[PDB]
């Protein structure tokens, strides 16, 4: 019958998941927890080169908050 | 890491083409009242995998071509682009995060004309070479409609960034104020991956460039093409059929993409079993009489009608 | 009679050229196509699962020939060459003499199943009901030679199907 | 100009100057058998089952123009139920001749999904075949004085659950290319036949009722029992390709009208001619009375003699008109026997109707022509 | 574990793909190329286990004889033969092809195709039925299920 | 509730071919998992089975034995199996077993 | 360096594939076998070539709609679109768009 056409979509419809599932988990791993961060234009670079002078470590992903300041 | 993330995604996408050939089997069979490979494996499901070691096991010709050098490039051409132009797509994270992503597509899809051009000289063939030229003209043809509706559709969006067609399409679909685009973005996207009603080459009784090809070269070529049916289709619905991102939950997204990309290359292999097949000067026809006078006509409606209702996109 | 099977005249008021023109530009009887072939998608289709299930024949079917016996063990055929007369491609050939106890027995009986077109007049001709064509019809070969039969080979095929050959022919001798 | 010798069962030899073809050259003869001279050492039941194989579509139709032409030679005529027979089945079979070459002509073309749908139909067609005759395609069911056998019992209820369903089939195939844009633009305008040229051509059939030509064999020289139902014949305005699948889809639905009336209007009797010097004697009259057994003995040896004569005897069959020029010297073996297949002349029309078309047409007119090489090169 | 135990396995890895991907190349010369439809036809699908219903000559690994062979035929079906890619199997299929049939006394007939190419199976019928030529390509898998050519190179 | 039925038959049949083992056997032998009414069984094992809802050409098929004439046919099942008493009900020339 | 890494595996992979499509079955030993210029395609080419020089003008249309100057940016849009669809009207007229001798 034509559902025994669906397990065929079953396994080229994962296939096309993985790809956009490990992108998305592997990003969050290699930053931290938190998205990759996005730099189109000069500005958003600028900000996220000072982001690694910042953190001591030199990781752009390592925020520094309030207790950072004296 | 970034090269694990690579993997996860070419061999994904060998697969999906590989379980796509059988989709296609079956989906045809039901439609012409039979079932398709039900036999090799449990309701097929084995029948890719024995169609890939039996080419890959089978002596190839390689015939006494001009150069014996633009055979062998032909295929790593046609393999090689069909791969990249996967890198920059967002589902709904980009592997690249390109700034001119959609540019980038064009540009890499447009060389794909060569691995048609170089197979056909290689050939050695006074008649294959008739055939490469008939498939080159129709590429090139209908690459002048992707190019200018793209550039339409992008006027309500405001970038060439993948991902700010996500944004744009945060309300609404993009089919909604676009449909007549869309319907000559999707018939277009059939002429360029030489799809039915638009197979010439594939067309018997009329002539295709790679006939010489058999065993894993030919396998080469029939990978490419369909991992660009499968990318022209993911192309199209976050082109037309924005799918809402939330940043907590990507998965939702990415699921809900999927069936989206699902259904439109189904639909590739719908409109396949339902026409009968266009003539060489009719397909022309189609495209230098009819669709090109009106994706010119509304790429100048589009310039204007964000000017005229105050609703131009945002540069960044 | 006669009737015209395309000549019709449009009509050319505004209402019915806008509907020209709606199916022009919005692919209208295009659609049509697509929804006949999604019904298809979701009708039962006609495969049979061979060779688990079998296509249905008759008991007319025209098969693999055969030699049959009497319901004593003798032999039908008493070579009177009927057969090998009205063969239309001479796919048989008989050679026949006195038997040890004196009856009227072919010594050679061939059928050329490569000449041979199944046409079933070897079994109209005969008297006696001795060569009939059976219902088997999958005894395909792996050379050429396996398939040119000799009496042996027909004789054991009669003996093989005598069950279903005299049940067909039970079933149809009312039409001959 | 370039030329092109395409190859193989038909080689096609064009010259063409871009993209037209400004001559076609069809070399035949890659199927041709001497089925003419093979029959000279046949007797008249011999050479039957050679017809079958002429136009191995229309089997049964082949069947009936050689029958046909015997009865004429031996002054005899067949048993009013065996011609009711003869049009049942001669209807069946040009609903199987239809099929094949509306579906394979739409195959070539890329329209592959209603060859699947149809070839069903043709199956259950074969199972009416295999019925009467035991052998789905080439029964060898009709022969000189009427058919071999009586129908079985049950066989008619079957053929009517059939037929009250074929309608529409015709229609769901009807919804696929009729109104299709793209399979108008491939058909349309495309080997246009003037009615003039047609007749000096030799054309017949569908070749000529396709431009206006009011002609049917069924209809102006009937034969067995035709002129005892109704049909229309379809006539064509354009005489392209278009106008001849609308004449053949059209066609197939006058077989349904006409089988409906051979159902319901089957008289009760023999099926062959009650006379035992020219058709065989029963088996069980055949093992009890002398003459019978005289008479089978030399029908099927000798055969029965046919006073010397010559006939050309012509039908109305799926693909045109198909006749045999047959010749008697007195015995019991054709002396000559010519075969006039529709396609021979069709074909030799090929070059011209090809002239100022692209290549990819050339593959349509073919298809428009209804060509099966069995009974082109015999 | 021992050679002789990788190469029998081996031998069905590969026996399993080229008989479960059997594509043809149909010579469709006569009547017999009407039965070889009916088996691609919705009632038997061909193509459910494996064999499409169409390939080109040197995308497939079967050729099927269907019909008659012509003394003006005869080369042709030789050059495509030789244009195969190996493995490559013959299927003769009908009277014509085995032996000549129903012409086998004529002047213009090949008396069967098997003095032009090697053949591998022999369907015989006039025409054989759907079921019967399928019955013949089932009987070609099983035979190439029995080759041995790993456990041959092995001991050579 | 229609789904509901349709999921529920879709279970009977691994029931009724004795659980999950016996189901997987004839999916991978057979291609299919219909249950029928068994008709009869002959001396070599194929056991014949019969459904008349199914339409007509699936409503008669044989489930061939494991073994016969000592030849292993779990895979290498085979047309010609089918001895000719059976030869005639399966084809349909007969109604009579 | 992504963008790098991301085209040398694609291309690398498929040169692989091929060199072992070409070798895999030579492992195996099979015995030898032995043994018109077209005028309107070239109008085709130039035809899209000119339309395609005429697409990289306009590609900077979405950013060209960010100015403060939108009376003469509107202007020259609708210009070079008008001026590309003359070319095609030319061509149309002219025959050029036929493909019968
Ligand atoms: C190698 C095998 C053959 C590959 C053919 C395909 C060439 C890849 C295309 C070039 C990369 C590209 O398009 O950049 C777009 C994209 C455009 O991205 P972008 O414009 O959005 O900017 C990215 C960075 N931001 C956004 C922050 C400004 O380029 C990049 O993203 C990064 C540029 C890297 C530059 C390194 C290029 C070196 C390789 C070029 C040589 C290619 C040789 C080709 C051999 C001949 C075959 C044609
Ligand atoms: C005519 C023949 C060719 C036509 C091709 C038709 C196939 C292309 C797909 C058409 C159907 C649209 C996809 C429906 C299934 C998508 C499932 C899904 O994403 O969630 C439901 C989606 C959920 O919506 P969403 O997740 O895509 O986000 C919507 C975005 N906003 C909020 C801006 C509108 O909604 C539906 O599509 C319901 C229908
Ligand atoms: C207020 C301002 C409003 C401004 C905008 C107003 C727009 C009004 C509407 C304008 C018309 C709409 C354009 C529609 C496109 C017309 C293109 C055309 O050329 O038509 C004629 C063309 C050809 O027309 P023709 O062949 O019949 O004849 C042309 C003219 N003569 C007669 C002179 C030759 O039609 C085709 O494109 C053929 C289709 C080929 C087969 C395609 C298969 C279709 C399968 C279904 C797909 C469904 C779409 C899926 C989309 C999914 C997207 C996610
Ligand atoms: C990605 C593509 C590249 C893949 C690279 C190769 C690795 C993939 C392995 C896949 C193996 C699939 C084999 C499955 C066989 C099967 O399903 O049963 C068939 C058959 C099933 O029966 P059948 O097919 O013979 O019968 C069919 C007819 N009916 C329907 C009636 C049953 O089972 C067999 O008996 C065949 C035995 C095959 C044994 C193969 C063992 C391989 C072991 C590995 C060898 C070393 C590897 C290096
Ligand atoms: C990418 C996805 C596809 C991956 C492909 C996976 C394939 C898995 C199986 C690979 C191993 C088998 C390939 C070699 C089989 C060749 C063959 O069948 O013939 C044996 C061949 C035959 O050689 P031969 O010595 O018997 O005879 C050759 C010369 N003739 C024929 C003229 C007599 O022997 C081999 O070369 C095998 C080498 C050992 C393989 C390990
Ligand atoms: C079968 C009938 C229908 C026919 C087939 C239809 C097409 C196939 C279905 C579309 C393709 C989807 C393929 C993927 C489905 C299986 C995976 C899944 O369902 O989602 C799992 C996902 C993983 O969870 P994860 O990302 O690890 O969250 C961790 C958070 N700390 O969990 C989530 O987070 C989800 C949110
Ligand atoms: C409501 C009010 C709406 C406005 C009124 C409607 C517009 C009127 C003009 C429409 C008719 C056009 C003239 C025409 O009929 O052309 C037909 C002709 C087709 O000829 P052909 O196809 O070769 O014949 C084949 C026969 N076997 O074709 C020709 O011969 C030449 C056709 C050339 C077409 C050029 C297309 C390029 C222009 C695309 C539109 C872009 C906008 C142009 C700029 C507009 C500025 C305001
Ligand atoms: C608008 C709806 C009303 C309408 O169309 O007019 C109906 C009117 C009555 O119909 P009728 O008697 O047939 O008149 C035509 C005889 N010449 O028919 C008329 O006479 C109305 C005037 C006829 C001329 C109108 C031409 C209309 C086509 C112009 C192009 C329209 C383009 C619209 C945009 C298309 C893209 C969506
Ligand atoms: C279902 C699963 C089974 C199916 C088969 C799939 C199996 C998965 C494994 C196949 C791919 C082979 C393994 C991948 C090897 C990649 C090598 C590697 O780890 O990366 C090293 C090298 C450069 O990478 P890196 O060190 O990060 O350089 C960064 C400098 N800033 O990398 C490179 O230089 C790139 C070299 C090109 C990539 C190699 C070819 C890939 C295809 C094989
Ligand atoms: C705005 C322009 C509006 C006019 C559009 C003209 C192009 C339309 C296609 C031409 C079809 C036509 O109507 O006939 C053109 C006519 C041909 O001559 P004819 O005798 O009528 O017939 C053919 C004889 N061989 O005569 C011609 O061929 C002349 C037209 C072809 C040359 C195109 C000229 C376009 C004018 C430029 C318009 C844009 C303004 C540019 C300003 C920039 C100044 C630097
Ligand atoms: C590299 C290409 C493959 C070479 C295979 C090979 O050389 O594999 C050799 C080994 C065993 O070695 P051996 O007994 O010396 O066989 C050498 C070959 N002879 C005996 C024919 C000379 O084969 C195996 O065990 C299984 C191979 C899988
Ligand atoms: S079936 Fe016909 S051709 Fe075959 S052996 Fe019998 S009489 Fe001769
Ligand atoms: S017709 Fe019958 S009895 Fe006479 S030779 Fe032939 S088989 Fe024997
Ligand atoms: S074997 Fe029979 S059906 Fe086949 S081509 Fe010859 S005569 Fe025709």
């Amino acid at each position: 019958m034509w559902f025994e056409v669906l397990p065929g979509i079953a396994v080229m419809g994962v296939c096309l998941f993985i790809p956009g599932m490990a992108t998305a988990r592997i990003h969050r791993f290699s930053n931290g927890g938190k998205e990759k961060r996005v730099a189109h234009y000069p500005y958003q670079w600028y900000l996220m080169e000072r982001d690694r002078r910042v953190s001591g470590v030199n990781r752009s992903y390592v925020s520094k908050g309030l207790e950072n300041i004296d | 890491m970034f090269m694990i993330n690579i993997l996860m995604l070419i061999i994904p996408i060998l697969l999906a083409v590989a379980f796509l050939t059988l989709v296609e089997r079956k989906v045809l069979g039901y439609m012409q009242l039979r079932k398709g490979p039900n036999v090799v494996g449990p309701y097929g499901l084995l029948q890719p995998i024995a169609d890939a070691i039996k080419l890959f096991i089978k002596e190839p010709l390689r015939p006494a071509t001009s150069s014996a050098s633009m055979f062998i490039l032909a295929p790593i051409m046609a393999l090689g682009l069909a791969l990249t132009m996967w890198i920059p797509l967002p589902m709904p994270y980009p592997l690249i995060n390109m700034n001119l992503g959609v540019l980038f597509m064009l540009a890499m899809s447009s060389l794909a004309v060569y691995s048609i051009l170089w197979s056909g000289w290689a050939s050695n063939s006074k008649y294959a070479l008739i055939g490469a030229l008939r498939a080159v003209a129709q590429t090139i043809s209908y690459e002048v409609t992707l190019a200018i509706i793209l550039l339409s559709v992008l006027l309500m969006s405001g970038s060439f960034t993948l991902s700010t067609l996500i944004t744009t399409q945060e309300q609404m679909w993009l089919i909604l104020p676009a449909w007549p685009l869309a319907m000559m973005w999707f018939i277009s996207t059939l002429a360029e991956t030489n799809r039915a009603p638009f197979d010439l080459t594939e067309g018997e009784s009329e002539l295709g460039f790679n006939v010489e090809y058999a065993a894993g070269p030919f396998a080469l070529f029939f990978m490419a093409e369909y991992a660009n049916i499968i990318m022209m289709n993911i192309f199209t619905a976050i082109l037309f059929l924005g799918t809402s991102h939330n940043p907590h939950m990507p998965e939702l997204y990415t699921i809900n993409f999927t069936i989206k990309s699902l259904l439109l290359t189904m639909s590739f292999l719908w409109i396949r079993a339902s026409y009968p097949r266009f003539r060489y000067d009719q397909l022309m026809h189609l495209l230098w009489k009819n669709f090109l006078p009106l994706t010119l006509a509304l790429c100048m409606w589009h310039v204007s009608l964000p000017i005229l209702t105050s609703g131009i996109p945002p540069q960044t | 009679t006669y009737k015209y099977v395309n000549l019709r005249e449009p009509s050319m008021d505004m209402k019915s050229v806008t509907d020209r023109a709606a199916q022009t530009l919005l692919w209208t009887e295009l659609i049509r196509g697509l929804g006949m072939t999604l019904s298809y998608l979701f009708r039962e289709p006609a495969t049979i699962n061979y060779p688990f299930e079998k296509g249905p024949l008759s008991p007319r079917f025209r098969g693999e020939h055969a030699l049959r016996r009497y319901p004593s063990g003798e032999e039908r055929c008493i070579a009177c060459k009927l057969c090998e007369a009205v063969c239309p491609a001479q796919a048989i050939t008989i050679e026949a003499e006195p038997r040890a106890d004196g009856s009227r027995r072919t010594t050679r009986y061939d059928i050329d199943m490569t000449k041979c077109i199944y046409c079933g007049f070897c079994q109209e001709a005969c008297p006696v009901d001795a060569i009939v064509e059976g219902p088997n019809f999958e005894f395909s070969t792996e050379t050429h030679e396996e398939l040119l039969y000799n009496k042996e080979k027909l004789l054991n095929n009669g003996d093989k199907w005598e069950a279903e050959i005299a049940a067909n022919i039970q079933a149809d001798y009312l039409y001959r | 100009n370039l030329t092109l010798n395409f190859g193989p069962v038909l080689r096609l030899v064009m010259e063409l100057s871009g993209e037209m073809v400004r001559k076609c050259d069809p070399h035949i003869g890659l199927l041709h058998r001497g089925t003419e001279k093979l029959i000279e050492y046949k007797t008249y039941l011999q050479a039957l089952p050679y017809f079958d194989r002429l136009d191995y579509v229309s089997m049964m139709c082949n069947e009936q123009a050689y029958s046909l032409a015997v009865e004429k030679l031996l002054n005899i005529r067949p048993p009013p139920r065996a011609q009711w027979i003869r049009v049942l089945f001669g209807e069946i079979t040009r609903l199987l001749n239809h099929i094949m070459a509306v579906t394979t002509h739409a195959l070539d073309i890329g329209a592959m999904t209603p060859f699947f749908w149809m070839f069903e139909e043709r199956e259950k067609m074969f199972e009416f075949y295999e019925r009467v005759s035991g052998a789905r395609m080439h029964a060898a069911y009709v022969r000189p004085g009427g058919v071999h056998q009586d129908l079985p019992l049950g066989l008619m209820d079957d053929i009517y659950e059939f037929s009250k369903n074929f309608s529409l089939r015709i229609d769901e195939l009807e919804e696929m290319l009729t109104n299709n844009r793209i399979w108008r633009n491939r058909t349309v305008d495309i080997g246009i036949v003037t009615a003039e040229d047609a007749l000096n051509y030799g054309f017949s059939g569908v070749m000529l009722r396709g431009s206006g030509i009011q002609w049917d064999l069924r209809k102006t020289q009937p034969y067995d029992v035709y002129d005892q139902v109704e049909f229309d014949v379809p006539i064509g305005s354009r005489g392209d390709c278009y106008d001849r699948y609308l004449c053949r889809v059209e066609e197939m639905r006058q077989s349904i009208r006409i089988i409906s009336q051979c159902l319901n209007k089957m008289p009760p009797g023999e099926i062959k001619v009650d006379d035992a010097k020219v058709s065989p004697p029963k088996r069980a009259e055949m093992k009890t009375s002398m003459e019978s057994l005289i008479h089978h003995f030399k029908l099927y040896t000798e055969g029965y003699q046919v006073p010397p004569g010559a006939t050309y005897t012509a039908i109305e069959a799926p693909k045109g008109e198909f006749g045999v020029y047959l010749v008697s010297d007195g015995s019991s073996r054709p002396y000559r026997c010519k075969i006039k297949a529709p396609g021979f002349a069709h074909l030799a029309g090929l070059d011209k109707m090809s002239k100022g078309h692209m290549l990819a047409d050339v593959v349509a007119i073919i298809g428009t022509q209804d060509i099966v090489f069995g009974e082109v090169d015999r | 574990s021992r050679g002789e135990y990788v190469v029998a396995k081996l031998d069905d890895l590969i026996n399993w793909a080229r008989r479960s991907s059997l594509w043809p190349m149909t010579f469709g010369l006569a009547c017999c190329a009407v039965e070889m439809m009916h088996m691609a036809a919705p009632r038997y699908d061909m193509d459910r286990f494996g064999v499409v219903f169409r390939a080109s000559p040197r995308q497939s690994d079967v050729m099927i004889v269907a019909g008659t062979l012509t003394n003006k035929m005869a080369p042709a079906l030789r050059k495509v033969y030789d244009q195969m890619p190996e493995p490559r199997y013959v299927v003769s299929m009908g009277s014509c092809a085995n032996g000549g049939g129903y012409y086998h006394y004529s002047y213009s007939v090949v008396r069967g195709c098997d003095r032009i190419v090697p053949v591998d199976i022999y369907v015989p019928g006039c025409p054989p039925t759907a079921e019967a030529l399928l019955y013949g390509i089932l009987q070609l898998q099983k035979k190439i299920k029995r080759e041995k050519r790993l456990r041959i190179w092995y001991r050579r | 509730m229609e789904l509901l039925q349709v999921l529920k038959r879709g279970l009977q049949q691994v029931s009724g071919h004795g659980g999950l083992r016996g189901y997987l056997r004839v999916l991978f032998r057979a291609n299919d998992v219909r249950v029928g009414t068994l008709v009869g069984e002959d001396k070599y094992g194929n056991k014949y089975y019969e459904d008349n809802k199914q339409f007509f050409g699936r409503h008669r098929w044989v489930i061939y034995t494991t073994e016969m004439n000592g030849k292993n046919t779990f895979w290498d099942v085979d047309g010609s199996m089918v001895p000719p008493e059976w030869h005639r009900w399966l084809h349909c020339m007969t109604d009579d077993p | 360096m992504n963008l790098m890494l991301a085209l040398l595996t694609n291309f690398t992979l498929a040169t692989l594939l091929v060199i072992i499509a070409f070798w895999l079955p030579q492992l195996n030993v099979y015995s030898e076998k032995t043994s018109p210029f077209s005028m309107k395609f070239f109008l085709v080419a130039i035809t899209f070539l000119l339309f395609d020089l005429e697409i990289a003008l306009l590609l900077p249309l979405p950013w060209a709609s960010q100015t403060a100057n939108l009376n003469t940016m509107l202007t020259m849009a609708l210009f070079l679109i008008i001026l590309l669809a003359v070319s095609l009207a030319y061509e149309w007229t002219q025959k050029g768009l036929e493909w019968t001798e």
